[PDB]
């Protein structure tokens, strides 16, 4: 038969039989490359340790998402205080670089 | 002059440091913990085998009358029978047939083979940790066992040396333990004169050899029945045998961090587990001026093809030039990478090879030689065999086991998000202040 045995870093030990025991040892041997593109490494660290691995992408896409979310905020609000006077103003001649800025 | 560190509790791995004086050449001090020994302090309960059930002969009175009398047997049993008028071989061992009395009586003891197949209940309490280190430095090199208990000193002729406390006490010993021809089990045994019957420790004395044998078998003797003479009896199965077939696994294949049980005196052996603080008192004698020992005048570090993995994996070449021919000792700064080699040969000019284990995805470490330090810089792949028969000799670490592109590219991201929000913040400062001039 044959017999399948998970080994972590800490390592496992085995007796088959009269034998002596054996001990063997896990390595990192993740399969990726922490050295290479992003989509290996995220694999390589994620086999590695998922647990970690997905806090960490999910920090950092909650990190992106209230970065974008407080710049958009903030033109919102420069845009309303430098363009309210104007709307209540007659004859609004604008510098077109403020209103091109932050249009889009 | 007094080092003191942190080594760790691994059996076989070689620990090493770097001690360096205010006005001596640096010194190598390398600490193998060759054994330990985690044992308690036990006392027997008593011992406990398959009891022998020995039936004393019969007597019958048989017309007169007889009372069971009170004897100082283990498990004593005595009952008296009426008409029962007893045949042994000629039909007839009685006169006056009716009124018949007999008297049965029975106990139990210890069986014969006992000396050799026999149980000892023992009871545990603090376990004291010793352990057989060897010690070199700079060229001598010392073998001691010393108790670690943060009080008790280790001396070697000159050397002396103080270890412990453990960082995490632990012991794999429950309070009562039962000892079997090696075999320990972290048992419940019931506590002496407590017996139960069907169940271990249903026999108890405090010795092989002792006449105050106690026990409780649930023996109970049964009216005679055939005209022949005999006694019956019935009685529960020997405990110490439904023990043994219902032991379990020994606490030899069960204790945890992979150390050996032994016995006589009981003991667990190369048991890994916590850290030994550890203080040495290094002679004046072992340490040299500084202006004897070979000054590098420059070296320049070199990494060959780095692996992290248990085993010394990379390579690297320093290349030096120098003012005489010496001894230089060679460590690593960093606590995730660990050299092969202590002390190496130092010419005028030339390169030397070092190998080193790393835990860490790039070789970014400090390499000292002759105290004089150099950046070792490099990237190290991640290993290709996935199993390996030795212990990893470098603990992981959370802000070196990141590689530096992937660092990279986490400060990148993290920076863009803090950049938008200072962005932000400073367009409506700025809008404000500009709102203010022109209110």
């Amino acid at each position: 038969t044959s017999r399948n045995f998970s080994v972590g870093r800490e390592g496992l030990e085995y007796v088959w039989g009269n034998h002596e025991p054996v001990r063997v040892w896990a390595q990192e041997s993740a399969p990726g490359d922490p050295h290479g593109w992003p989509h290996e490494i995220i694999i390589h660290y994620y086999h590695r340790h998922p647990v970690y691995t997905v806090i960490v992408l999910c920090g950092v896409a909650l990190a992106i998402l209230v970065g974008t979310a407080s710049s958009a905020a903030c033109i919102a609000k420069a845009r309303r205080d430098c363009l309210t006077p104007y709307a209540l103003a007659p004859n609004a001649t604008v510098p077109t670089a403020l209103a091109v800025l932050c249009c889009i | 002059f007094e080092h003191a560190t942190t080594v760790p509790n691994v059996p076989g791995i070689p620990y090493k440091a770097l001690v360096e004086r205010a006005g001596y050449a640096p010194l190598n001090l390398e600490i193998t913990v060759v054994s330990s020994e985690l044992t308690p302090s036990t006392n027997k309960e008593y011992v406990t085998c398959r009891f022998h059930t020995v039936i004393p002969s019969p007597q019958v009175k048989c017309c007169g009358s007889l009372e069971c009398k009170a004897s100082s047997k283990a498990d004593y049993t005595c009952r008296v029978f009426g008409g029962v008028y007893p045949f042994m071989w000629g039909g007839a061992q009685c006169f006056c047939d009716s009124e018949n009395t007999q008297l049965s009586e029975a106990y139990v003891e210890f069986a014969p083979d006992c000396t050799i197949d026999h149980a000892v209940a023992l009871k545990v309490h603090t376990a004291a940790l010793k352990v057989g280190l060897r010690i070199v430095y700079g060229n001598t090199t010392a073998h001691l066992d010393t108790f670690v208990n943060g009080v008790t000193p280790g001396s070697s002729r000159d050397l002396k040396v103080i270890a412990g406390p453990i960082s995490a006490a632990f012991s794999p010993f429950d309070h009562k333990v039962v000892i079997r021809k090696g075999l320990v089990y972290n048992y419940d045994f019931p506590e002496y004169g407590a017996m139960k019957p069907g169940a271990f420790g249903d026999i108890q004395a405090s010795s092989l050899d002792a006449t105050d044998i106690v026990a409780r078998t649930d023996i109970r003797l049964l009216k005679p029945s055939v005209k022949n003479i005999h006694v019956p009896y019935t009685q529960a199965v020997s405990g110490y045998e439904m023990w043994k077939n219902n032991s379990g696994r020994p606490l030899q294949e069960t204790a945890p961090f992979g150390c050996k049980i032994e016995v006589e005196p009981l003991r667990a052996s190369n048991c890994a587990y916590g850290h030994i603080p550890i203080s040495i008192d290094i002679p004046d004698a072992a340490f040299v001026r500084s202006s004897e020992s070979p000054t590098i005048l420059e070296v320049s570090c070199t990494v060959a093809d780095c692996i992290y993995s248990a085993d010394f994996g990379g390579s690297l070449t320093l290349q030096y030039k120098a003012d005489r021919e010496g001894h230089c000792p060679v460590h690593s700064h960093s606590t995730t990478a660990v050299l092969k080699e202590a002390t190496t040969h130092v010419t005028a000019v030339g390169s030397i090879t070092l190998h080193f284990s790393t835990s860490s995805p790039q070789a970014n470490f400090i390499v000292s030689l002759c105290g004089k330090k150099t950046t070792c810089n490099a990237e190290c792949k991640p290993p290709a065999d996935h199993i390996i028969g030795e212990p990893h000799k470098v603990d992981q670490e959370f802000q070196a086991a990141v590689s530096k592109t992937s660092w990279n590219w986490l400060l990148a991201l993290f920076g863009g998000a803090s950049s938008l929000i200072v962005v932000g913040l400073i367009v409506l400062v700025c809008s404000s202040m500009l709102i203010n001039t022109r209110r």
